[PDB]
């Protein structure tokens, strides 16, 4: 016992005779000879073995046509192995053939772990699918683990190892028709930014601006980026570029700055630094700039301050006044925060000499300066002699 | 064709080769130190070079492609001398 | 040709007793033994050869200390070869011994090209010269080439090959002290962005923003950028980052767009696309963006159009009219060809915008300009742009 004898010739029928047209019409037979004769709930596994070796012609090479057109897709859905899917979309839910075919698939994916990202490709490529993705949902249900996200991530990772051109092609449709299982967590992001070249990164960046792709929501994003500080230089770099495309305000992610260490987060710091420049500084943004501790090597805080104060002398001075006074009142951490803020200001002052602009000589700073002198011992007052004594007059 | 180790060592390399192309700077010695480590016939050894070229082109790493081209030259000459010798 | 015996004995004392202080006092003796009188002429040829064979001992070990303090710099430069510099720092441009002592170096440079960037180092390392780089200009106009730029480009490139950590250290004073030589040629930039990691990229980016480094000025940059279109991917990414750090207006370099090709400048297209997002669109910018060829796989155009048409709807519509006017009327052949491109771009935007809820094409200044333009073009196009032009009828 092995194959079914009334079927043994059908196993090798289309093994040679291979012209696309006389293949799909010589395939509809195999569909309907499982309905009439039930073929158990176990005979499903034997047909999977002799079709895996049958369609090796297909899995190697490319899955995508050269020219990106609807008929170019239709040419690749016309391909023999893509008929099964055509059947599965036309059917109905309560129909017991909906699960029967599904269990043939859920067994064929089990042997060949690449039917998954094919399934995704079909459901976009073919217009017999009608865009509907519920068929992939049905598939991931059937799969032993039963989870859609876990399944999706397996398929995409397979695709990202096999045909990156396809992974880039699909990425808009995946993030669109499955927002819940995609947007929140950036494993799918990490997958993409680990294979995409400069052309593809642009390809994707345009989709975002066309509004044809969303890879982040404002609630999900800051978490993803936190996770990005681990990735490879260019993955991180690619991630920020995709973020910058999205138009979420920099305020949403400004807390990330607490997580950014000089000696180890340069890609992340660079991008953020070069973005912070073009921003009307909110109070919180100032607060975070000031919150990073003073290393003599870390030039980032004085970079961003010098730049902000050119463009926004007073608005900034206000912010420094508020926070200064706010921490003046509030002690152990208050004095450490105050000291750190004072130190930062001193670095800026020892820097700003190279310009004859006036930031440090305006009232809202001056006010806040002498005011916060009160709550100081000689340990501080003598260190920042120059800074304080710059505000002698009142 | 080869062992469990080889099959996998070749996968670990492919991966590391891709990380290595995506590094900043122009030290490709790490790439070759790695490419020497590939397991199997000169066919597959040259398949690893071919692949690295495809990658380095995406990143326009012109010098690196030159040096990969020289490995390819050397892998070819050796193979030409194989038939001559055998 | 062979060595003078008074000099010869003291050569390999440095070799035998290889202890710092004594060697340098033994080297000081060679400086006083080069003066005397005539003392041949081309004796330095073999003199530099032996010292080269002697000093190749430290021309392998990387130069910058582990710790970078101002005393670590002075502590590190206490090498016998470096005292040869010290003497020249404590002289004058109009001395008999000077142009003779320099010629020793200019003969040694041929036998050790790594002396070039070593000089550069010393001048900025020791406060024995503080910052008197004038010595290098002498050194350059003393090389066979006699040109300073070319001489500098040789050492920095040599330095990139040899000690990239030094290259990142020297950059600021190189760009600072030789602005004329540096700020213009994209050779030094390419060089630099070809070796630096993202850690060193930030360091540069910060220097610029602190105002301690300028790597291009506005009248030079656009040319440098056209050149980088031909560089490696990351080299470009870095280039565009350093640009973003100088705060030269995007207006300056906007003409670059004519050059940017869909299939072959993805890096700069990205970089630019995300910079244009931040800008209030000017007349120029709108003209540039529209100028790009309509390529059905190029999404740069409608991407920046959409985003502008949605942050700055009125200002854009203004600019779009302005141009439509400037093209319908004022070489008609070229005019009509250019105007066709604009129309195609506009149509693409029209189609995109139907996936959202914005009354851009609704606003009047747009219609007035389209309405006008239709009556003055060939009837073949009038029917391709049916959908587009039809949206104006109701006026």
């Amino acid at each position: 016992d092995q194959l079914d004898e009334s079927l043994r010739d059908k196993v090798l029928q289309l093994q040679k005779g291979s012209d696309t047209e006389a293949q799909c019409e010589v395939m509809q037979e195999i569909v309907d000879q499982v309905l009439e004769e039930d073929f158990d709930s176990e005979q499903l596994s034997v047909l999977a073995s002799c079709l895996q070796e049958l369609f090796k012609a297909h899995f190697r090479g490319e899955v995508l046509p050269e020219e990106i057109t609807e008929e170019s897709l239709e040419e690749s859905v016309g391909k023999p192995l893509y008929l099964i899917f055509r059947n599965l979309c036309q059917m109905q839910e309560d129909n017991s053939s909906f699960s029967l075919l599904l269990d043939l698939l859920s067994e064929l994916y089990q042997k060949q772990p690449k039917i998954g990202y094919h399934l995704l490709y079909y459901l976009r490529a073919s217009k017999a699918a009608a865009g509907k993705m519920n068929l992939y949902e049905s598939f991931a249900q059937a799969t032993q683990l039963g989870d859609l996200h876990t399944c999706l991530m397996m398929d995409m990772k397979a695709c990202q190892e096999d045909d990156v051109r396809l992974l880039c092609h699909l990425t808009p449709s995946i993030y669109t028709e499955f927002p819940d299982e995609t947007l929140r967590s950036g494993e799918l992001l990490n997958m993409i930014v680990a294979v995409i070249d400069s052309a593809q990164l642009q390809e994707l960046v345009c989709h975002v601006m066309m509004g044809n792709l969303v890879m982040f929501r404002k609630d999900s994003v800051l978490n993803i980026l936190i996770q990005s500080l681990d990735w490879e230089t260019f993955e991180q770099y690619c991630a920020w570029q995709l973020f910058l495309a999205h138009n979420i305000p920099l305020e949403t992610i400004i807390p990330i700055l607490q997580h950014l260490k000089y000696k180890e987060h340069p890609e992340a710091l660079s991008c953020l630094l070069l973005q912070l420049r073009r921003e009307k500084p909110s109070e919180e943004m100032v607060k975070m700039v000031l919150s990073r501790p003073c290393h003599p090597d870390d030039q980032f805080t004085t970079s961003i301050l010098r730049h902000w104060c050119m463009k926004h002398d007073e608005l900034l001075a206000e912010h420094i006044k508020s926070l200064l006074i706010k921490n003046n009142s509030l002690s152990k951490l208050a004095q450490l925060t105050l000291e750190q803020i004072l130190e930062h200001l001193d670095n800026l002052r020892l820097n700003l000499t190279n310009t004859k602009q006036n930031f440090f000589s305006q009232t809202p700073i001056l006010q806040a300066l002498q005011h916060v002198q009160a709550s100081c011992d000689e340990a501080h007052k003598m260190k920042f002699s120059d800074l304080f004594s710059l505000a002698e007059e009142y | 064709p080869g062992s469990a180790m080889a099959k996998k060592i070749n996968d670990d390399i492919k991966y590391q080769l891709m990380k290595e192309v995506r590094r900043f700077g122009q030290n490709y010695e790490r790439i070759f130190i790695l490419l020497e480590e590939v397991q199997g016939s000169m066919k597959v050894k040259r398949q690893f070079v071919e692949f690295t070229i495809k990658e380095a082109a995406r990143f326009k790493k012109v010098v690196l492609i030159q040096q990969l081209e020289k490995a390819l030259k050397e892998i070819d000459s050796h193979c030409h001398l194989r038939k001559v010798k055998h």
